């Protein structure tokens, strides 16, 4: 109702995340660079192919439950 | 076998009876759905208090967390309430300050919730 869950993915590594619709992104892509040890900034972020910026929240990108979040590295 | 989804299907149900036969029979208490959710997960999270209790005294996880990082804590915390479940996580050992992915406890659930007893009691 308040929350949407999101899955992260970089093609070997997946994260589900439940988190607010107003929650910024900057914390779940934070996690997700955490978690392979880098971060943030080194990874590319892409929802429908486009690149998120971390101020965002999933609100402001008329997201649903179970959408995808690409991970890729910065030139890659 | 499937003894681990009756347990699931019946914790979701509520069926308290069916729990416990499910329980004696041998059923796995901390068997977990696709989400990742234990039968504490979903009890704690329908409201289910006699299911949570018979769960955590048969042995089940408490501080086991979903795919989302999310606790029974976390779960029992959200949206609907009912302070006793929480009261009796907290008395089986449920940590109070787990985090999820991004670092989002169970008391700041209840806060952003605004439960006010929920966030009074995980003090």
């Amino acid at each position: 109702e308040t929350h949407i869950n999101l899955k992260v993915s970089d093609g070997s590594s997946e994260i589900f995340f439940k988190i607010k619709k107003t929650t910024p992104l900057r914390r779940l892509m934070e996690a997700f660079a955490k978690r392979q040890g880098k971060e943030m900034d080194s990874l590319r972020f892409l929802y429908d192919g486009i690149r998120i910026q971390a101020d965002q929240t999933p609100e402001d990108l008329d997201m649903e439950d179970n959408d995808i979040i690409e991970a890729h590295r910065e030139q890659i | 076998s499937d003894l681990g989804k009756k347990l699931l299907e019946a914790a979701r149900a509520g069926q308290d009876d069916e729990v416990r036969i499910l329980m004696a029979n041998g059923a796995d208490v901390n068997a977990q759905d696709t989400q990742g959710r234990t039968p504490l997960h979903l009890a704690a999270q329908r409201g289910h208090l006699e299911i949570v209790e018979v769960l955590l005294k048969a042995g089940a996880d408490v501080n086991a967390h979903d795919q989302y990082g999310w606790t029974p804590l976390h779960l029992a915390a959200h949206a609907n309430g009912h302070l006793e479940i929480v009261e009796v996580l907290l008395k089986h050992g449920a940590d109070v300050n787990a985090q999820d992915w991004i670092g989002v406890t169970p008391f700041d659930l209840a806060v952003d919730d605004g439960n006010e007893d929920i966030a009074e009691v995980l003090q």
